[PDB]
């Protein structure tokens, strides 16, 4: 709920960058599974009792990219300075690209996901360092 | 010898000379309202 | 027939303009056969308005006043044409299918409304029904190719829903060996050479594709002879009331059927077509080409520049 | 290289509508599967209850 | 035949289908153009009772 | 008829013309200013206010 | 003011009211009066600007720039008159009123008095443009342009509406420029880089920078008639001035960031007119001029410091009928010979004998001779982006040296020895080929004996 | 306001009314005198002058209604800031009166190039 | 039959107005239950073998959409023990309320009904009424207004706006493609819905009239896209003007009236410091105009005229109030700040 979210930020921003990563990584994989449990109701099976296993081996990541993005900041954190630098916490997102190409095949993925996951990460930071406000009132 | 109607031909302008008529009606009376009430 | 909603549930037509006088019909005829000799010469004894056959002018026919215009601005294969039976050619001897099947749904249209406006007996030519005899002739004999076959096919059925089908449908009194020498003997001169295929073969395809009707619903009466000519012209006359008084009906299908109290099935035949806009609204093509029934957009498509003068010649102002 | 970066958003948006239409077709109980599981991740999610 | 081009072609990719955008995988059907009748129609003859010697 | 679609249209523009007049009574509001700007004793300001 | 948009909307029905042929002849007349109404009142103050009324200054601001966007209004019927009289006339009453219907916000902004009288009114376009390319085009290739041209110009010019919003509720209220008189800065975060990101990109995407131009010549490769439009929307790109509103304020202390955008432009200002030598097709040749030396402004605007608006307005008007002007003899040249592929037409200068010192005096004014407005608008550009850095002698220093090569080419390949087989090309330039191509020349270098008239404030 | 669905209550006497030639009722019906001509063009007419009792009762409508509805629309105007300032009045609290300085106080940047 | 027709067709705004017009749970119940109960056999009127498998696909899925909320009125009744209309008291409540009665709109979820609905009814005369039904449920929510978990009525919306956005762009069938971008308007009213829920009604009303104004004018024959290319050589070219002063001003573009809505509603979300979440609206309306585009580049190109096709007869529709929309439709933006302060 807001929970896990709000947890991990109250944890190590900078610092700590064990438990955080631990959970960025966790999260990830949970979230992925979701969509993967998802894709049974709209779309169907055909592989019987175990299909749905066989079928997962699609969705056998999510996890494994939410660990790297936070392994990234988990390493560097402190690294050769504040990694809590607009351009930097950037550094987590592109790492993605990779993930992503190892996942599957080359060249018409890795680098977008590389490129957009990486333009949509400094944003968060960015956002609560100015105070902004997704959903508001008067 | 035209064929329109000549049933409704003419309620259209009667209309209007009661709408354009009501309408003054309103508004000559509400003028002085305003004055009447200020 | 009713106009809206206002004009009917105040009166109506169901049964109090229809005597049993109503009693649509039909003939058929061969190839100059029983065009106008028969069908024509009755109208009054029973006092039925007759209809004209076919050609591409009879859209003209309507509408005015009335004089028809060329044959550019209502397109065809141009009668005395396609005698040439060009199975090679621009073409096409379909697309005068087209039109020659547009008007043939335009009188059957014209119809259905006179009834139900008046009650007189109505009698056709050729209606919507038997037209397909050429068909057999006109796709064995190689002119038509494939696929402007099936496509009329696909519009037959689309076209035809809520039609009441004629009663004492008749096929026409045919000669043995004769319509050699009748379309011989008669001029026409453009009707011409076209050979035992288009004359040998219709007739085996008459009764053997026209039979569904034959043994469809209302009942049908069949000649084989020179004609009826003064012999059996009053026989299909007073007995041809004889056979479509008491044994007429038998499904009957043209009771305007059992929202005959004038609803759904009674009078949406009747609000079909008024304004028979349409009822020619799904013969306007399909999703592209045919390859032989077409108009391209510029390239002859400014025949439409021309007729489009004002589109309403006479409204005057002030009313 | 400069029409492969943008017009590269025409056919990947393009292929999307094939993956919204195409894989939905027919089976009125694959619907209605799928709006339980809607309505029960609603639950687990987030503020919803909250 | 100048001006421009509304040519042959640029009607029939529209036509009636799902239109694969950039890709096909399960078009519908020229949907039916009068009111809709495509589906089966069930008849049943009749019931073959005997009414015996009872 | 005199033709009316002819030059009958270009009276479009004094009767445009009136209508930046017709504003210039609502933004007299000032009269004073520092700048010359005056509206000091003289019938200038008068007219065209 | 009234006295403007009330005639001009009074030609609306000047037209059609009309009967048959006279129809040109009776607009075109009129049309060109209006040209005294657009002197008239204009050209006051100079100092201290004019504002007539509450919601309008027409223009004052010295960016007169006004005079011109009246002029190309009746170019055009001389213009655009060779292949639209073979369709009907009602539709022809149809391509002269929306071509008004573009002519009458032109009027409405340059004037705007604020800034979101200017954003509604600077996206009101592109109802009247994208009609005129899509309709009335030439080969098939025209659909997509009617696309490129949205999803560029309205894909970031709605990011304007977030942002100009956000300003009207934060200091103040946005109603007028006119009052900056209280306007405080904007110093840095992660916050104001997008602020004047938003309040900036959308007006890139129309002069273009050498990224997302991919538009400009897809639209003027195939394109109306006459250019019918294609004069027009060379006004309506270099009307990107209000720029010119904004940077001089409104934000005044970013410059922290300008140099992606010098250093981008500044670079392709040396690239794409060197990517326009071995063009094949002409109405292309052209189209990647008014990239060029439209995109030095946008090196000249960024930087502070006037003299760059001393020749920063010279050129918005510069090529304002340069650029135009050449759009006009490619199309008559391509009247008689259907193909527009340049090589194909060569072997003229001997049939069209006065058409000749046509050609020169519109490529004479690329290379910019030093008398006429073109370079006393380009010596004002190098002496104050010489003073940022001593080194931009040498990037721009090159742009003045391809440009030369680059106009030639273009005259010098219509000197030949052709007879070829054209049968064809008999017309001697009937007057009106030879009238509109006029009315430019004249009116051009004439400016140089009084060139106050185009100046900015500074 | 008050007295709940009334199109307008008796309030509104207080008001000018918005009497004619204003541009707008003018322009009311003008965008039905552009919707009359429409109105024959569709069917093919094909007058584009076709019967003025059609060409007509479109602007007598338009700008009686534009009008009508336009008395009610700078009433709803006038309700709103009366109860603005009625409010902005008192509460003086939340209403400061500020103080009156410039120049030789405020320094701003300052930042030339 | 004709007499009924305009009795049941009566009943229906009966029984939507006992929904706007009413104190208490029950009734808002019993409102909205006699529409699936009298919507039905509307869908019928040609009995064909879609029309059946349709008002029965829809019915299941009006059916629980209704008996849910009977669940979430009762929550409340144990808690509080008062009907009436506020806030719900309980979140087991609202949550069982507002993402169980986005099945009648439907929302980001719950669509796999909206097209296969308005798809292949046989009737497409109207289908205009299916603008009642985002009609009666609005008049639920402008109530309940100040009970909801927030996280969620914007996370049906975005979800929505998008949805609905790319669903179309696939599609051929123009029932359909008003059947998606459907959806789409959808998502701006109510997304806005906490923040000042007027400037909602705004683009609830210029939806209806938008919405209107293409059907009444897809009505003479018109059905697939491809016979609207045989339109302008055929029935009448001040048609095709209309078709483009129309389907361009509904994504919108800031001379028309359809850039109204947005225009009013951005300086609502905005001045609440959320301007995160307007653009990823605002940008994504976008390629929700890429429809209509390449649906306008259908009838004004002049493609292929239908075949020999000779209609020579004049009309006799009803274009009812036809002849007025689309000039409110457009020609209104120059007129108004009133709708934000003239319904209020
Ligand atoms: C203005 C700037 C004038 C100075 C530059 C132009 C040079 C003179 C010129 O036009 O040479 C034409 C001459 C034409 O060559 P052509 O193709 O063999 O002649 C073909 C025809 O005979 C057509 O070419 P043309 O040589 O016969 O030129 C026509 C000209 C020939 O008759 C002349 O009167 C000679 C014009 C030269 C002076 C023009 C006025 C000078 C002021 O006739 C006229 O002058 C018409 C009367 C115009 C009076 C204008 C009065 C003010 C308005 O050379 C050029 O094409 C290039 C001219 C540009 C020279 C370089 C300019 C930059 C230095
Ligand atoms: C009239 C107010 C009470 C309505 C009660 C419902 C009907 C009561 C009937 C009482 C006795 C009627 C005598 C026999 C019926 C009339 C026969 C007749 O004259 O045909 C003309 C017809 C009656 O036809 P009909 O109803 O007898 O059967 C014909 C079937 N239809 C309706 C499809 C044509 O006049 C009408 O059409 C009026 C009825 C319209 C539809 C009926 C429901 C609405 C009733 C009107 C409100
Ligand atoms: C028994 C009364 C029957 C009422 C049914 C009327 C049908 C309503 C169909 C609504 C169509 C959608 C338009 C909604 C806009 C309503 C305009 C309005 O509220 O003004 C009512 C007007 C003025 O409304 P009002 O400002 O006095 O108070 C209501 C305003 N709302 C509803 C927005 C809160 O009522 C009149 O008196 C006009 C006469
Ligand atoms: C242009 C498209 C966008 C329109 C934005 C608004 C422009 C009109 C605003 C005029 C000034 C104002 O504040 O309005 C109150 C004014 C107040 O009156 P006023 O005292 O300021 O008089 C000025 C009127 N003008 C500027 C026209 C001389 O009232 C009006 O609205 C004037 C009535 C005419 C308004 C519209 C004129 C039509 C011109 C555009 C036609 C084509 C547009 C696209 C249509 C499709
Ligand atoms: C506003 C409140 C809600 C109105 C939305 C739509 C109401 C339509 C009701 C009737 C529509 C219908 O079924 O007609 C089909 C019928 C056609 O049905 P049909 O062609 O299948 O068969 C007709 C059968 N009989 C003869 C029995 C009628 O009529 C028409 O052809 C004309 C269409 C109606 C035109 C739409 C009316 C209003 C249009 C503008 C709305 C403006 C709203 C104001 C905005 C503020
Ligand atoms: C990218 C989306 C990210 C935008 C970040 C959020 C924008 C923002 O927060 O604006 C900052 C600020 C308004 O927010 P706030 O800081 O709270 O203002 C203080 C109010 N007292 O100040 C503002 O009002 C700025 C708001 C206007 C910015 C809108 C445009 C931002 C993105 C423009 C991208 C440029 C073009 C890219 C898109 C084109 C391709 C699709
Ligand atoms: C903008 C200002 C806002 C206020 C708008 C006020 C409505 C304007 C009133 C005029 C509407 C014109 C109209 O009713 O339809 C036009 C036409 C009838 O015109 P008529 O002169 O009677 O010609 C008859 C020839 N057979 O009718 C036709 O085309 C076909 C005949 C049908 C007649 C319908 C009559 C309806 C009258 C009330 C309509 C109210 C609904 C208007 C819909 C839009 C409202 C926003
Ligand atoms: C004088 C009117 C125009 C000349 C005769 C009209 C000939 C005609 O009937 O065509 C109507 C034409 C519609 O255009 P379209 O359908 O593409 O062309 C084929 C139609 N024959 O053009 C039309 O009339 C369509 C209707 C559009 C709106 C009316 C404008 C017509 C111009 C005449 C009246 C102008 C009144 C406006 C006055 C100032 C307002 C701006």
């Amino acid at each position: 709920a807001k929970t896990v979210l709000r947890q991990y930020w109250d944890i190590p921003e900078g610092t700590e960058c064990h438990r955080k990563t631990y959970a960025t990584t966790s999260i990830g994989g949970a979230a992925g599974l979701v969509v993967s449990a998802y894709s049974v109701a709209l779309k169907t099976p055909t592989s019987f009792l175990e299909g749905v296993a066989r079928t997962g081996r699609y969705t056998f990541t999510a996890a494994a990219i939410g660990a790297i993005f936070g392994l990234t900041s988990c390493i560097s954190a402190q690294v050769r300075e504040k990694p809590d630098d607009p351009l930097n916490y950037l550094i987590g997102g592109c790492a993605g690209g990779l993930i992503l190409g190892a996942r599957t095949r080359s060249y018409g993925i890795g680098a977008a996901a590389c490129a957009y996951m990486g333009l949509t990460a400094a944003l968060v930071k960015m956002g609560q360092l100015e105070g902004w406000q997704v959903f508001a009132e008067p | 010898h035209g064929s329109p109607n000549w049933l409704k031909v003419g309620l259209t302008l009667g209309t209007s000379v009661f709408l354009w008529i009501y309408l003054i009606k309103q508004h000559n009376e509400d003028v002085l309202e305003y004055k009447r009430r200020n | 027939l009713q106009y809206g909603p206002l004009a009917y549930i105040l009166g109506e037509k169901a049964t109090k303009k229809m005597t049993e006088k109503s009693k649509l019909i039909t003939v058929d005829g061969n190839i100059c056969s029983g065009k106008s000799k028969l069908a024509k010469e009755i109208a009054e004894k029973l006092g039925l308005k007759h209809f004209p056959e076919a050609g591409i002018h009879y859209v003209d026919s309507t509408t005015g006043d009335g004089k028809p215009l060329p044959v550019q601005f209502s397109g065809n294969c141009s009668l005395e044409k396609f005698y040439d039976d060009p199975k090679s050619n621009d073409g096409n001897s379909y697309r005068l299918q087209a039109w020659l099947y547009a008007s043939r749904l335009l009188q059957y249209a014209d119809a259905l409304e006179h009834l139900l406006s008046t009650g007189q007996g109505v009698v056709l030519e050729r209606s919507i029904y038997s037209d397909f005899v050429f068909l057999e002739a006109m796709y064995r004999q190689g002119f038509i190719r494939k696929q402007c076959v099936d496509h009329y096919n696909q519009v037959k059925k689309v076209t035809i829903c809520e039609y009441l089908p004629p009663h004492v449908v008749v096929y026409v009194d045919v000669p043995v060996p004769e319509v050699q020498s009748r379309i011989q003997k008669k001029g026409n001169p453009h009707e011409m050479k076209i050979t035992s295929a288009y004359l040998q073969d219709i007739e085996n395809a008459y009764k053997g594709t026209f039979l569904p009707e034959m043994s469809e619903k209302c009942e049908v009466l069949q000649y084989s002879a020179w004609e009826a000519q003064d012999a059996e012209k009053v026989v299909e006359d007073i007995e041809y009331l004889k056979y479509d008084k008491g044994p007429w009906l038998d499904q009957n299908d043209r009771n305007l059927h059992k929202l005959r109290m004038l609803v759904q099935d009674k009078l949406e035949v009747l609000n079909y077509t008024s304004i028979p806009v349409f009822l020619p609204e799904v013969t306007v093509g399909a999703h592209q080409s045919d390859q032989v029934f077409q108009e391209f957009t510029e390239l002859p498509g400014r025949k439409y520049r021309a007729g489009y003068n004002e589109d309403v010649g006479d409204k005057w102002i002030w009313l | 290289w400069l029409e492969a970066i943008l017009p590269k958003t025409i056919s990947l948006a393009q292929m999307k509508a094939s993956t919204l239409v195409t894989n939905q077709k027919g089976l009125i109980k694959l619907y209605f599967l799928s709006f339980l599981i809607t309505i029960l991740i609603s639950m687990i999610l987030f503020n919803f209850h909250e | 035949a100048r001006q421009w081009q509304p040519d042959v072609e640029w009607a029939e990719q529209y036509g009636g289908a799902v239109m694969y955008p950039t890709k096909e995988t399960a078009h519908w059907k020229p949907p039916p153009w009068n009111d809709v009748d495509p589906p089966k129609d069930t008849l049943v003859s009749n019931l073959t009772l005997n009414f015996g010697p009872q | 008829r005199d033709h009316w679609v002819h030059v009958l249209v270009p009276m479009g523009f004094v009767f445009g013309y009136y209508l930046d007049r017709k504003n210039d009574e609502k933004l007299t509001a000032f009269r004073n200013k520092s700048l010359l700007y005056k509206r000091e004793l003289k019938p200038n300001e008068e007219v065209t206010w | 003011m009234l006295k403007y948009i009330i005639p001009t909307i009074m030609l609306m029905p000047l037209t059609w009211l009309s009967k048959n042929n006279m129809i040109w002849v009776n607009s075109t007349a009129h049309s060109l009066l209006i040209s005294f109404t657009s002197l008239l009142l204009m050209n006051q103050f100079g100092d201290n600007s004019l504002n007539f009324s509450l919601l309008f200054f027409s223009d004052s601001l010295s960016t007169p720039l006004l005079i011109l966007t009246m002029w190309l209004l009746p170019l055009m019927l001389m213009a655009s008159q060779h292949h639209l009289s073979k369709e009907n006339l009602t539709r022809k009453k149809l391509f002269i009123t929306m071509l008004i219907s573009l002519q009458l916000f032109l009027i409405m902004t340059f004037t705007a008095m604020e800034l979101i009288l200017f954003y509604i009114l600077f996206e009101a376009t592109l109802v009247p443009t994208l009609i005129i390319i899509t309709r009335w085009g030439n080969q098939t290739e025209r659909l997509n342009a009617g696309l490129y041209f949205l999803f560029y110009t309205l894909a970031g010019s709605l990011p304007l509406l977030v942002a100009l919003i956000y300003i009207q509720n934060t200091v103040g209220s946005l109603n007028f420029l006119m009052l900056q008189y209280w306007v405080q800065p904007v110093h840095n975060s992660w916050s104001n880089v997008f602020m004047w990101l938003a309040c900036m990109m959308a007006f890139m995407v129309k002069m273009p920078l050498y990224g997302l131009h991919l538009w400009l010549p897809k639209a003027h490769v195939e394109a109306p008639i006459a250019g019918s439009m294609v004069l027009a929307a060379v006004l309506l790109k270099l009307g990107g001035y209000g720029m010119l509103r904004i940077t001089l304020i409104l934000n005044p202390m970013t410059d922290f960031m300008a140099y992606p955008f010098i250093m981008l432009s500044l670079w392709g200002m040396i690239m794409t007119s060197s990517i326009c030598l071995r063009q094949t097709d002409l109405k292309s040749l052209i189209a990647y001029s008014s990239v060029s030396h439209m995109a030095l402004v946008i090196v000249a605007i960024l930087i502070q410091t006037p003299w760059s608006y001393m020749g920063a307005t010279a050129l918005m008007i510069a090529h304002g009928l340069t650029s135009s002007m050449l759009f006009c003899l490619a199309n008559s040249n391509y009247e008689r010979i259907h193909s527009r592929t340049m090589i194909l037409a060569r072997g003229l200068q001997t049939l069209l004998p006065l058409m000749a010192t046509w050609w020169l005096l519109a490529s004479l004014t690329n290379l910019a001779l030093p008398p006429t407005i073109n370079l006393i608008g380009e010596l004002f550009v190098v002496m104050s982006t010489f003073s940022w850095s001593n080194i931009t002698i040498i990037l721009m220093g090159v742009n003045m040296v391809i440009t030369a090569l680059y106009s030639l080419y273009m005259l010098i390949m219509t000197q030949r020895g052709k007879y070829t087989y054209h049968i064809n090309n008999i017309s001697p330039s009937f007057t009106r080929e030879n009238a509109l191509m006029s009315l430019h020349i004249l009116p051009l270098l004439l400016l140089t004996l009084n060139p106050k008239i185009i100046l900015g404030p500074l | 306001g008050r007295a709940t669905f009334q199109f307008l209550p008796d309030e509104a006497r207080s008001l000018p009314p918005p009497k004619l030639t204003d541009p707008r009722l003018a322009f009311v019906g003008f965008l039905g005198y552009c919707s009359g001509l429409i109105d024959n063009a569709i069917r093919r007419r094909p007058v584009l002058l076709a019967g003025l009792h059609r060409q007509l009762l479109y602007i007598t409508s338009f700008v009686f209604v534009g009008y009508y509805l336009l008395k009610r629309q700078d009433y709803m105007y006038a309700v709103r800031d009366h109860d603005m300032f009625s409010y902005i009045k008192s509460h003086p609290e939340d209403f400061p009166e500020k103080d009156k300085k410039t120049y030789g106080e405020v320094f701003e940047e300052f930042h030339p190039v | 039959n004709p007499i009924i027709f305009i009795i049941i067709l009566l009943t229906i705004m009966l029984g939507t107005i006992i929904v706007m017009i009413s104190s208490h749970w029950l009734l808002v119940w019993i409102g909205f239950e006699m529409n699936m109960l009298a919507i039905i056999p509307i869908m019928m009127k040609n009995h064909n073998p879609r029309a059946t498998e349709a008002s029965t696909k829809y019915f299941l899925t009006q059916s629980t959409a209704s008996m849910l909320l009977m669940m979430a009125v009762i929550i409340n009744l144990m808690f509080s023990g008062q009907w009436t209309v506020m806030k719900l008291f309980n979140p087991m409540a609202s949550m069982l309320m507002t993402m169980a009665l986005a099945m009648k709109l439907g929302m980001a979820p719950f669509h796999f009904w909206v097209p296969e609905v308005t798809q292949g009814i046989p009737l497409s005369s109207g289908l205009i009424l299916l603008t009642w039904q985002k009609l009666a449920p609005m008049s639920v929510l402008y109530q309940i207004f100040p009970s909801i978990n927030l996280n969620l009525i914007l996370t049906l919306s975005v979800l929505s706006i998008l949805i609905g956005g790319w669903g179309g762009l696939n599609q051929t069938q123009l029932r359909k493609i008003m059947a998606y971008s459907s959806i789409a308007h959808m998502g701006w009213m109510t997304a806005v819905l906490p923040y000042n829920p007027t400037m909602t009604l705004l683009n609830l009303i210029i939806y209806i009239i938008m919405t209107s104004t293409m059907f009444t004018m897809f009505m003479a024959n018109s059905t697939t896209t491809t016979l609207s290319l045989s339109h302008t050589w055929n029935k009448t070219p001040i048609m095709t003007v209309l078709i483009l002063a129309t389907l361009l001003s509904m994504g919108g573009l800031p001379p028309l009236s359809g850039f109204m809505p947005k225009w009013m509603i951005i300086q609502e979300m905005t001045k609440n410091n959320s301007i995160i979440l307007p653009t990823f609206m605002a940008i994504t309306a976008l390629l929700n105009l890429y429809f209509y585009m390449r649906l306008t580049y259908s009838t004004t190109l002049t493609m292929f005229p239908s075949t020999n096709n000779m209609k020579m007869k004049w009309q006799f529709p009803l274009m009812k109030k036809m002849t007025f929309l689309p000039t409110m439709v457009v020609l209104s933006t120059m007129m108004l700040p009133l709708t934000p302060m003239l319904s209020v």
